[PDB]
RNA sequence: GAACUCGCUGUGAAGAUGCAGUGUACCCGCGGCAAG
RNA sequence: GUGAAGAGGGAAACAACCCAGACCGCCAGCUAAGGUCCCAAAGUCAUGGUUAAGUGGGAAACGCGGAAGAUGUAACGGGGCUAAACCAUGCACCGAAGCUGCGGCAGCGACGCUUAUGCGUUGUUGGGUAGGGGAGCGUUCUGUAAGCCUGCGAAGGUGUGCUGUGAGGCAUGCUGGAGGUAUCAGAAGUGCGAAUGCUGACAUAAGUAACGAUAAAGCGGGUGAAAAGCCC
RNA sequence: ACCGGGAGAUAGCU
RNA sequence: CCCGGCGAGGGGAGUGAAAAAGAACCUGAAACCGUGUACGUACAAGCAGUGGGAGCACGCUUAGGCGUGUGACUGCGUACC
């Protein structure tokens, strides 16, 4: 079963996020949970925030065999952007995928 | 100090291909707490090594 | 219809050994030329490798006439300053026998990866034995 | 009467866009280096209608000249007892028929050896 | 097995049972043509043409189909002329089999 | 344009004038007598040589209900009609309003438009001379 | 404006990264010297 | 004469140098200038001569000398050539969008069946700036139209296929969830690529300097999930 | 010095 | 109901024709920024395309050499006004 986990309007940058996110492709949930938590970056605790919602997600909706979770897909987009004097403050929404298969 | 041509996304791409993060892959786990950790770093709960420290 | 092409992978090249002594150098350049390009070959195609890999053999011993002894120079510049590099043709045939006879194929064929293709078929050596024997190269007569 | 353009116009660039597919990024999504980079292909392929025929033309006369040389004729004095043989076969099924055959370029080769005297 | 005939002007090399493609002919889709010019027989002993138009050799090619070629656009424009017009086109053609070889 | 470098005011700015903005005016032709009773006299010969006239001697009802002209176009096999009559009749008059398809008008009433538009025409004993006089 | 933004010789509305010839260079980063 | 307003081939590149006037398509053939050692398609072709110096591959007046030329040979396009340099005499080939062969379209004439007023032949033309003339396509509304399609899917958006010499047209998948409009005539706020044109949105330069007086912070506890910046 | 109007002022050129 | 900080935000359930209508709410194209899939690129020099073009993956006439997707190499090619 696929569950999907997202996150609007993050007060972070839109590429900012991608450079944590790119540790977290192709990466057992098990570990990837631990990286994130032992990731420095400003946005490795929102992406950990959205990978626990998502597994919280996929294990109340879904039966239960919660171990064999694996994030198939994630990605993060540029969202709106407030504009003050010259200054633009740009927004990251985060999309997270975890699936069994 | 002024570009005279706009650079192109694949120039700019090929110049972001450095920024790459590392993953730590360095989780060991504690002796007797049974709670995997950053080597040479006391646990969260406070152990390491398995000697028991203050773990206020 | 499609008029007929020459696949890479399908491409039936044999060895040649040619002998450099007693020959002029431009004309057996052409030939190595002519045969490296595979224009000889009835399958001929200027998008693919269709020639058939040359041996020099004796390149030092190699003939050439008139006062191109002396009147031949070799210059090349790498960079830097005073890239003014000369060697005389004596010179480069004495220590490098085989670098005339490469660098005059290398300009005998075209500039690009086609060309250099072309060239890395040719080998060249200043004496008669040769290890390539498990290869059974048919003389060249010329 | 009032009469809004956004129809005609986004279907112009639509279409325009439509034969720019692959063009290096810029050219195939601006339309204002689109429009140039196409109208710059159509006259590269206007010129190429024409100078295929060269290309094939050359290429037909080295396939014919590697051909004869191997029999002892150069292209030239071929050709020569093709035409004094009152024969009209083009440079192009000779090409064809070189590869797929070599029975029957023989024959003309010699054919044409025994003409030119 | 192989046949050299021209039709419009182009020589074709062609077999038996293998499609052909040649500039509009004015014969019956459903009708045969028979090429009476000739340039080439190939069989375990050819017959060289001596002369154009070998009487021994003539071609059977019965017509399949007609229609509409391939669209193409030819435009012409002018170096800062402000010359600039293009113009769709699309010859038509012919497909026909040949069905044996007379040696 | 209320308002007041170039000016804000010009039609190429956003929320500027236009360039060639129109003036109330009235299109209203000038059409000659002689060719308006020409084209009256071709209209009504092409009408009559195809077959879209029909002449009764006189066309009206005697109460004005719609029903009862309805009933009588009924009979008479006829849905969309121009009834074109002399002296205006009342209670065809207050009796056809309702019926879009069916227009009546008097005789110096009829328009060239309004003789094209409808399938046919039912003319009376008298509104023959009234239109032929008035043609002349 | 778009770039897959090398050197030398030659020509060019006259010192050519883009035209003819030839030579060199694996792809991509970081810090300065400023000849451009 | 050419360019202006003529494409193409050649002179390495090049607009005024030579040949040569591009209706469109074809993987056919013959030529003009120029070439036939390779690069690069064609003769390492024949005959009679000159050249020993790479003069060819740059040079006058003057008694072969005269002769000294450009970052590097750099005044052969590179190699290389003692003929692969030059002179004269030939047979051949390559050589363009030139010509011919096949197919298709349009203008201009002419012939007739004369028509139903077109058809079948017939020669010729079809580069083009400014400019002139002729012929068409796209949209809003008006009447046609209380007609037609349409909740069994309208307009719009987005792909595909088929269509005409063109601007364009039709069918259909998906999104769309309520209008569109046949044929024929009328009015146009009528077709956008540049005017340092204007409103809105989105970029690169870029994760780049700076985080701003060089008065200075350290520690334990508390709140709080999160405390070098809050409180003690 | 600034505001609204004559004023969409006038010559050439871009 | 659950995650989340008794937040922001999100996932289920339900209403709703539709939540591919969620209060940032009809339709939602381009510029711009992303993930996945197919192909090419780390010996290769220039208005970045045009013809030739092997190769590589999918569906088709169940091959018959067909289309789509990319384009190793090659002749030619000095932007718009």
């Amino acid at each position: 079963m696929e569950t999907i986990a997202k996150h609007r309007h993050a007060r972070s940058s839109a590429q900012k996020v991608r450079l944590v996110a790119d540790l977290i492709r192709g990466k057992k949930v098990s570990q990837a949970l631990d990286i994130l938590t032992y990731t420095n970056k400003k946005a490795a605790v929102l992406v950990k925030k959205v990978l626990e919602s998502a597994i919280a997600n996929a294990e109340h909706n879904d039966g239960a065999d919660i171990d064999d979770l694996k994030v198939t897909k994630i990605f993060v987009d540029e969202g709106p952007s407030m504009k003050r004097i010259r200054i633009l403050k740009r927004t990251s929404h985060i999309t997270v995928v975890v699936s069994d298969r | 100090a002024v570009q005279q041509n706009k650079p192109t996304r694949s120039k700019r791409g090929m110049r972001r291909s450095h920024d790459a993060l590392t993953a730590v892959t360095s989780l060991s786990v504690d002796k007797t707490s049974g709670e995997k950790h950053l080597r040479h770093h006391i646990t969260a709960d406070g152990y390491y090594r398995g000697r028991k420290v203050i773990a206020k | 219809m499609k008029t007929f092409t020459a696949k890479p992978e399908t491409v039936k090249r044999d060895w040649y050994v040619v002998d450099a002594t007693g020959k002029t150098l431009g004309r057996l350049a052409t030939e190595l030329a002519r045969r490296l390009r595979g224009k000889h070959k009835a399958e001929y195609t200027p998008h693919v490798d269709t020639g058939d890999y040359i041996i020099v053999l004796n390149a030092d011993k190699v003939a050439v006439t008139g006062n191109k002894r002396t009147d031949k120079v070799y210059y090349h510049h790498t960079g830097h300053i005073g890239g003014i590099k000369q060697a005389t043709f004596e010179e480069m045939i004495a220590r490098r026998p085989e670098r005339v006879i490469e660098i005059a194929v290398k300009g005998m064929l075209p500039k690009g990866p086609l060309g250099r293709a072309m060239f890395r078929k040719l080998k060249v050596y200043a004496g008669n034995e040769h290890n390539h024997a498990a290869q059974q190269p048919q003389v060249l007569d010329i | 009467a009032r009469v809004k353009r956004g129809v005609i116009a986004r279907a112009r660039h639509k279409k325009i866009l439509k034969q720019a597919k692959g063009y290096y990024g810029a050219r195939s999504r601006v339309y204002r280096v689109a429009f140039q980079a196409v109208i710059k292909a159509g006259q590269y392929a206007y010129r190429d209608r024409r100078q295929r025929k060269r290309q094939f033309r050359q290429l037909w006369i080295a396939r014919i000249n590697a051909a004869a040389r191997q029999n002892g004729i150069s292209y030239s004095k071929f050709i020569n007892g093709l035409k004094k043989a009152s024969v009209e076969i083009d440079r192009k099924i000779l090409a064809d028929i070189a590869v797929f055959d070599k029975v029957a370029f023989t024959a003309l080769v010699e054919k044409a050896k025994a003409a030119l005297a | 097995m192989y046949a050299v005939f021209q039709s419009g002007g182009k020589q074709h090399r062609v077999s038996e049972g293998q499609t052909v493609r040649l500039e509009k002919l004015d014969i019956a889709t459903g009708e045969t043509v028979e090429f009476a010019e000739v340039l080439m027989i190939a069989n375990g002993e050819e017959v060289k043409i001596g002369v154009p138009f070998v009487d021994g050799g003539v071609i059977k090619a019965e017509v399949v189909a007609h229609g509409r070629g391939e669209k193409v656009k030819i435009v012409k424009f002018r170096r800062r002329k402000h010359y600039r017009k293009q113009q769709g086109h699309r010859q038509w053609f012919t497909d026909v089999k040949i069905t044996g070889i007379s040696a | 344009v209320t308002g007041s470098s170039g000016s804000i005011k010009s039609p190429i700015w956003r929320s500027g004038g236009v360039t060639f903005a129109a003036r109330p005016q009235d299109h209203s032709q000038k059409v000659n007598k002689k060719m308006y009773r020409g084209a009256l006299k071709s209209i009504l010969s092409e009408l009559v040589r195809q077959d879209r006239l029909i002449v009764v001697e006189k066309f009206s009802v005697e109460a004005p209900k719609t029903k009862l002209l309805a009933q009588k176009l009924k009979d008479m096999a006829l849905e969309d009609v121009l009834i074109i009559t002399g002296e205006l009749d009342e209670n065809l008059f207050l009796a056809a309003r309702n019926l879009h398809k069916v227009d009546v008008r008097d005789a110096t009433g009829i328009d060239p438009v309004s003789l094209i538009a409808f399938d046919k025409v039912v003319m009376t004993a008298d509104a023959v001379k009234q239109v032929e006089e008035m043609l002349a």
